[PDB]
């Protein structure tokens, strides 16, 4: 009865519509495990969460680059910005290695042992590194503001909202990736175009996209 | 049944062991698909000729139907408002949803009027027919409350549609051989019912 | 009444069953404990008469089997054309097919397999293609590489489709009984419409594409400068130029003055002498020809209507005296056994491909195809070898049938029954009349060679010494030599030089002569015969004795393939049509050996070289020298060995190193050709031992092959072996000495 | 689906799949470390 992803065909059977974002598509079935389709959840979170991240500063670097704030452009901002200032490439990229690695084991092996995590053989704390749910460690540090222990129904809503603006940031990343892909420049370039002829700004004048 | 005059020889209406789309259901249903598209392409090759005949459209205007630009190698016409591809781009995915859920329809009737659908859902209703839904859409006015009316309906536009389908043979096979206008072949053979004839474009 | 009878949704769709080993047969789905388990499993997957016994079923099987054979064949012919519109330089030798060498094939800078990519012209780097498609291409007239990459795009959907259709008759919906026995519909309409309409649509596509696209290449003009073909259908203009009959369009036709349209269906035979090809015309006008002749000939059999015929009606009919009940009853059992058909199309289909082979080297039709000398030899060869296969194959299914599905209960006195009957003198009279072939026809080499070691070269049987002379296939080259004159007026040159008459040349490179018959060849063409008849023998033996023999008069009862029954009696081994078959097998690989050698030598000797006087590769030598089988070995082996022994630090000594690995696979072969399946037990035994006394054996019980097993094992290794050595042999040689 | 994670476990696919890996490890270990004799 929820709106399907396809309207007229039944639902699957692992695909009910108990997770934000269920519209009944895995038509490969790749769910059909449950132990598999709950760290499929855990994963399409991260990533979503991640292009949020990425759509977020692309779109500030980019207006801070088209207005006269001498911003870099993304694809070269990495680069510049190790130019511009004295640091190590390696250095960088092992210390954040560091971190992550930690985080992210911590993460994992929550995942593997649903509460091991918070049991405060860590320094003093404990429930802080426990796990609400599967994919939503909600503690007082992953959620200080509180918002998960109040008002379940609007929590539920938030978790809607919150599937929906991160398969939305990860097509925007991709998105991205293509217009420079394609156009060599900027998206906000490419937008403004796009704006300037819509009749003639587009992939069909790119004549690339579609090679013809 | 409407427009059924035995006319079957290699009896294809054959019901016993029927399936994938060789069966009478959907085969009328193409049948009559075709047929409302040919009426549709009878009209659009056969207006702008004689339109310009009249004049009353601008000269702009008027080229031969296949000087359009489908092929661009029969010719194409530009003062469209946009590019050929930017058209067919918008046109495919209309197309797409129109035709996708008409076959929902047809393989699971009425399941198109459930899902929110901006309030035209009841409209998606349609019978428990395909190619004759009604509704209050694709029945605007009550025309046809009677049943022997209605399958006088039915057999003119079966009639009406495989004619205009023949028509539309016609109109590529002359257009081909002569490359001209049908309408131009017309004003031929009506020049000379003897001189201007198939026999003579040999 | 013939229609169309399906059923729907018949068989589902789960990866189920592919779990699981064995599902299609009773005992192999039971799972391994012994290791032959795994054996048979993989032997009796595609035996679907052992599957089930539902005729219907198994039709269903065997119609998603041709799908898929089909998918693959388009998988294979889409990746020759996309590696050819990729790595190859064929438009190169499109501009010049004289001194560049067709290769489509270059490999990674690697260890040193790198060196293999030589220079075959045109700055091009790879391996010299002997499948001779740059030919093909040409004479289709494919221009542009980007042609070929839409070839090979289209090939790939085509296999799609075709293995989807596959999976749709099959799980979705599979025809009924009766509509796969709608016989004489289907001979209607493959007859008439596929050959028909092919070589209709073929011969359009000649007319109106190659014709125009090869006579400009032949004109000389740059490819990269022709028209495009489409262009060419849209301008009737330069059709007309080309042939002025075009520009009456075909109201001609329409008014049956074909005399007019002779500009491009001509009778010239012979080859275009600038090209070497056939006269692109007279393909043209074969092809229409033979469209023409199927197309009326698929009008033939009563479907649905009164008009028609009966294949059983006409074969009751034809009866004769002597022979009692005639042609009554084979209707029944050919509309019921699979193997029947089977083994009748491939004969046929054997048999054609040899055909085939022998006009296709008789008359090459492609561009300058005669100078590719490597690429003649190459495709004869194999499609000699491939039809001479598909004969044994034949063999074989017919054995099978013969004990599977005969009853005697229907044919009571049939040419079948008779046969059974005096079946013995058949076969004698043919042991017989073998023996006396092989006396003679080895003995003559053999006394030759013999007066030769006895210096008396005198007493030999040469053209020169005693002579036979094939005075028939000379009265009759020079028959066809004469032919057109009175019996073929209207025709312009014999199909062949080598009815007589002048040489050919392209680029220096002899491409067509007469060939003369000497004795040697007399002698070669006795060898020939009485192999073959060796080979008949066998395979007749075992299909007459399959059921039975006054040996073992319950032949039947064991199955088609099984060992033996017993050292009793004297001792039972080998004794199935499949141990029969197994022998043709030999004999047949024996025979097309000795066929091809004959084709090459007298090729090089006195047909191939270079114009001038004719520099034959070998100077005719084997026209002496093939009298004595010394001679055969030195001048021919021995002689043309130096290429491959010494091929290496070239692009081509993978020729040579092939050739020792083929020589190395051949004998390991004869391990198991010789061996003892008890004897490999025994040692499975020790091993198992010694196994065992570390708690390393494996669950599945070790176990020897059956006998059956190992001769299959160790006769087609042996079969690959030489193949391999023969094959390597002759490319190293040609490619270098062509 | 777990009909494919059995087809998948399933023996000879199981020696396929592994034989490929092994094998372009050394392919790929011998295109950037060519030539090697000693050590
Ligand atoms: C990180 C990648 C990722 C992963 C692991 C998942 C995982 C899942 N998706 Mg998918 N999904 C993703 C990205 C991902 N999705 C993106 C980017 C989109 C936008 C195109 C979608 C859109 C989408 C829909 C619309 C639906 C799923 C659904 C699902 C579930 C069953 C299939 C499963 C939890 C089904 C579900 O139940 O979602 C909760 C479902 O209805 N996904
Ligand atoms: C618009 C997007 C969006 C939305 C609506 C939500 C919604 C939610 N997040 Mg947040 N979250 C997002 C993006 C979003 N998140 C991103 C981009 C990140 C990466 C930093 C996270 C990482 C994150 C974590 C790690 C956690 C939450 C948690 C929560 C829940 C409580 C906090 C809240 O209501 O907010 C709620 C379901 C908490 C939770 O799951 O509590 C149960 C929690 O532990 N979120
Ligand atoms: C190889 C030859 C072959 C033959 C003899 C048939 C025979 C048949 N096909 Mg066809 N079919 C084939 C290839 C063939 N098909 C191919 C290559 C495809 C892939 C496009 C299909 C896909 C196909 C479909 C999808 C359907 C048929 C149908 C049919 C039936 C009516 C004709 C009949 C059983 C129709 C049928 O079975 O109707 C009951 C039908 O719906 N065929
Ligand atoms: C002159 C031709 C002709 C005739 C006589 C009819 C007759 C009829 N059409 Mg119409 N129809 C036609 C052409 C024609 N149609 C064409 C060209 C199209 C394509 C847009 C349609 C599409 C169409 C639809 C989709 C439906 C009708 C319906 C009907 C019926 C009631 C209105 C009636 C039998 C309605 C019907 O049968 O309702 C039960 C209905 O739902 N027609
Ligand atoms: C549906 C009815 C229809 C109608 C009213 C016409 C009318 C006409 N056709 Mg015909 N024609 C039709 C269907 C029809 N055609 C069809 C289905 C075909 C396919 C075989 C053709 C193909 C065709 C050709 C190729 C030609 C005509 C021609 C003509 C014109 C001259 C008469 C003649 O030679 O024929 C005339 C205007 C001829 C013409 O234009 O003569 C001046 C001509 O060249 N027709
Ligand atoms: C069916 C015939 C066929 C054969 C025998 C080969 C043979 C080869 N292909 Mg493959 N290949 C083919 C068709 C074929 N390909 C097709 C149809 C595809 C589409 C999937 C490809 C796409 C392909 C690519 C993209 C590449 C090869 C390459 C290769 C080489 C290494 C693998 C090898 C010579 C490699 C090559 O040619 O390297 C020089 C290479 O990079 N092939
Ligand atoms: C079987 C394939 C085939 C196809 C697809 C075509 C296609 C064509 N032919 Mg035809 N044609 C064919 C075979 C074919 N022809 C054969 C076998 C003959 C010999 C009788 C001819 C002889 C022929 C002539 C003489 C002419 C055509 C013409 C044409 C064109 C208009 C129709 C078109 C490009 C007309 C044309 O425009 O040619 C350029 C034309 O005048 N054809
Ligand atoms: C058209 C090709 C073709 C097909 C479809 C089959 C089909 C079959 N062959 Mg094979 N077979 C063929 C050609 C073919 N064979 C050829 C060319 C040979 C000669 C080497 C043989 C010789 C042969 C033998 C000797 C045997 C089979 C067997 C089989 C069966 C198991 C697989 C099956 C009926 C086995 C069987 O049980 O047949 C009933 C078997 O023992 N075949
Ligand atoms: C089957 C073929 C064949 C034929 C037709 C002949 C023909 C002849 N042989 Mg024999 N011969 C043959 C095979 C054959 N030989 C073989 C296989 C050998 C090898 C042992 C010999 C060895 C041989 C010798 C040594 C002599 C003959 C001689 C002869 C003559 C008959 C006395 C005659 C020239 C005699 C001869 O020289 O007559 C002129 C003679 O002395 N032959
Ligand atoms: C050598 C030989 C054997 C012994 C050899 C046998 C039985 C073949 C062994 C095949 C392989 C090597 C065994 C199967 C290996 C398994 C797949 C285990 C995994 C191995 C990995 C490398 C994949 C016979 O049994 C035999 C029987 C009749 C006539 C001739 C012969 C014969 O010549
Ligand atoms: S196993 Fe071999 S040797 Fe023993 S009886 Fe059978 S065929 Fe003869």
């Amino acid at each position: 009865v929820r709106p399907v992803w396809f309207p007229g065909n039944p639902p699957p059977a692992h695909l009910d519509g108990s997770l934000a974002g269920d519209y009944g598509f895995d038509p490969l079935f790749l769910g059909q495990e449950p132990q598999t389709l709950k760290w499929y959840v855990q994963a399409e979170l991260v990533h979503g969460r991640f292009a949020m991240l990425g759509a977020a500063g692309i779109i500030l670097t980019s207006i801070g680059a088209k207005v006269g704030l001498g911003f870099p452009e993304w694809y070269d901002a990495g680069k510049v910005v190790v130019e511009k200032n004295n640091i190590d490439f390696p250095t960088l990229m092992v210390i954040q290695f560091y971190l992550m690695g930690w985080a992210e084991t911590k993460r994992w092996y929550d995942f593997k042992n649903p509460g091991s995590q918070a049991d405060g053989s860590f320094l003093g704390f404990t429930e802080e590194f426990k796990g609400l749910e599967n994919g939503y460690p909600g503690g007082r540090f992953f959620d200080p503001m509180g918002l998960s222990r109040g008002d379940a129904a609007k929590y539920q809503e938030y978790k809607q909202k919150e599937v929906k603006n991160g398969r939305l940031a990860m097509i925007a990343c991709l998105g991205f990736a293509a217009q420079y892909a394609a156009t060599g420049k900027g998206p906000l370039d490419n937008l403004a175009d796009h704006l300037a002829d819509p009749n003639h700004v587009n992939f069909a004048t790119n004549g690339v996209s579609i090679p013809i | 049944l409407p427009g059924d005059f035995g006319f079957d020889p290699l009896g294809l209406l054959d019901p016993v062991n029927s399936g994938g789309f060789i069966e009478p259901k959907w085969l009328q249903y193409s049948e009559v698909i075709h047929a409302r598209w040919a009426m549709l392409g009878a009209a659009g090759c056969i207006a702008p000729e004689v339109l310009g005949a009249a004049g009353l459209i601008p000269d702009a205007t008027n080229i031969k139907w296949f000087e359009s630009g489908v092929i661009p190698p029969a010719g194409s016409y530009n003062g469209y408002w946009a590019d050929p591809y930017t058209i067919f781009f918008v046109e495919i995915v209309a197309m797409q949803f129109a035709e996708l859920r008409r076959l929902q329809d047809f393989r699971y009737p009425g399941s198109m009027g459930q899902q929110y659908f901006l309030g035209l859902e009841a409209i998606f209703k349609g019978s428990g027919d395909a190619a004759y839904p009604g509704g209050p859409f694709f029945n605007l006015f009550n025309l046809g409350k009677t049943e022997a009316a209605m399958k006088e309906l039915k057999l003119k536009e079966i009639k009406n549609g495989r004619l205009a389908m023949l028509a539309m043979l016609g109109y590529g096979a002359q257009a081909v051989m002569t490359g001209k206008g049908p309408f131009q072949n017309l004003v031929e053979h009506l020049a000379d019912p003897v001189n201007n004839n198939i026999l003579t474009n040999f | 009444k013939v229609k169309i009878a399906v059923d729907r949704n018949p068989v589902e769709t789960s990866f189920e069953k592919w779990a699981k080993p064995g599902h299609f047969s009773r005992t192999l789905s039971k799972g391994p404990n012994t290791t032959t388990w795994i054996w048979n499993l993989h032997a009796d997957a595609h035996d679907f008469d052992s599957h089930t016994s539902d005729l219907e079923e198994i039709s269903r099987k065997v119609f998603s089997a041709h799908f898929g054979q089909l998918g693959i064949i388009f998988i294979w012919l889409s990746g020759m054309y996309f590696h050819g519109a990729r790595f190859s330089n064929y438009e190169a030798w499109l501009s010049d097919p004289t001194h560049i060498k067709p290769s489509a094939q270059v490999v990674w800078p690697i260890v040193g397999q790198e060196i293999l990519n030589g220079d075959v012209g045109g700055g091009f780097q790879g391996i010299q293609i002997t499948s001779g498609f740059f030919q093909l291409w040409r004479a289709s007239g494919i221009t542009s590489e980007l042609q070929l990459y839409t070839t090979a795009i289209g090939g790939l959907v085509m296999a799609a489709a075709m293995f989807f259709a596959g999976w749709f008759h099959y799980h979705k919906a599979a025809p009924k009984l009766e509509w796969f026995q709608n016989v004489e519909s289907m001979l209607n309409h493959h007859l008439g419409g596929l050959l028909g309409l092919g070589s209709l649509a073929w011969a359009g596509h000649q007319i109106h594409v190659s014709l125009p696209v090869n006579k400009l290449l032949d004109a000389g003009v740059d490819p990269k400068e022709i028209p495009l073909p489409h262009d060419l259908l849209l301008n009737r203009a330069i059709m007309a130029d080309l042939y002025p009959s075009f520009a009456k369009g075909i109201a001609p036709f329409f008014t049956l003055n074909w005399s007019e349209y002779s500009d491009f269906l001509t009778f010239k035979g012979g080859l275009n002498p600038v090209t070497g090809g056939l006269w692109l015309s007279d393909t043209a006008h074969h092809h229409v020809a033979i469209a023409v002749l199927f197309l009326v000939a698929g009008h033939m059999y009563r479907t649905n209507w009164g008009i028609g015929h009966s294949m059983k009606e006409i074969l009751e009919a034809h009866r004769g005296p002597f022979t009692g009940e005639g042609h009554v009853g084979l209707y029944e059992i050919l509309t019921t056994s699979w193997h029947a058909q089977l083994a009748i199309n491939l004969a046929l289909f054997g048999s054609l491909s040899i055909i085939v082979a022998h006009h296709m080297y008789a008359m090459p039709p492609y561009p300058y195809l005669a100078t590719d000398y490597g690429t003649q030899l190459s495709l004869f060869t194999h499609h000699t070898w491939i039809g001479g296969f598909c004969i044994v194959g034949a063999g074989a299914h017919a054995a099978i049938f013969m004990v599977r599905d005969y009853d005697p209960t229907n044919n009571y006195n049939n040419l079948l029954d008779r046969v059974i009957r005096h079946r013995d003198a058949i076969i004698s009279h043919l042991n017989w009349v073998c023996i006396f072939l092989g006396f003679h026809s080895f003995g003559l080499y053999i006394h030759n060679d013999t007066m030769s070691a006895l210096g008396r070269p005198q007493d030999m049987f040469s053209d020169t010494a005693i002579q036979l002379q094939p005075v028939f296939a000379q009265w009759i080259q020079n028959t066809h030599f004469l032919a057109p004159q009175l019996t073929a007026p209207n025709a312009l040159a014999a199909t062949s030089l080598t009815w007589g008459g002048d040489l050919v040349a392209v680029g220096g490179k002899v491409a067509m002569m007469p060939i003369s018959l000497g004795t040697s060849d007399f002698m070669v063409h006795h060898i020939h015969a009485f192999t073959i008849h060796v080979t008949v023998l066998i395979l007749l033996k075992g299909v007459l004795f399959a059921r039975s023999s006054r040996l073992i008069p319950d032949k039947a009862n064991l199955g088609f393939r099984f060992p033996c029954d017993g050292p009793g009696r004297g001792g039972t081994c080998q004794v199935s049509a499949w141990d029969h078959v197994f022998l043709g097998l030999f004999w047949m690989y024996n025979s097309l050996s000795i066929v091809i050698f004959h084709f090459s030598w007298k090729m090089q000797s006195d047909v191939w070289g270079t114009v001038t006087g004719v520099s034959h590769i070998t100077g005719g030598n084997f026209a002496q020298s093939a009298n004595t089988i010394n001679g055969w070995l030195r001048d021919f082996l021995w002689a043309q060995s130096s290429q491959v022994i010494q091929s290496y630090g070239s692009a081509l000594s993978a020729y040579g190193l092939i050739f020792l690995g083929a020589h190395f696979v051949w004998a390991f072969s004869l391990m198991f050709l010789f061996s003892g399946r008890g004897y490999w037990q025994e040692l499975i035994e020790s091993i198992v031992w010694a196994h065992n006394k570390l708690k390393v054996a494996p669950a599945i019980q070790p176990r020897a092959l059956s006998i059956t097993q190992g001769r299959a094992v160790g006769v087609a290794h042996y079969l690959l072996g030489g193949i391999a050595t023969t094959w390597s042999f002759f490319l190293a040689r040609i490619i270098s000495v062509g | 689906m777990k009909d494919f994670t059995t087809y998948l476990s399933t023996a000879p696919v199981i020696a396929t799949i592994w034989f490929t890996f092994t094998a372009g490890l050394l392919i790929e270990i011998n295109r950037y470390f060519p030539d090697p004799l000693v050590f």
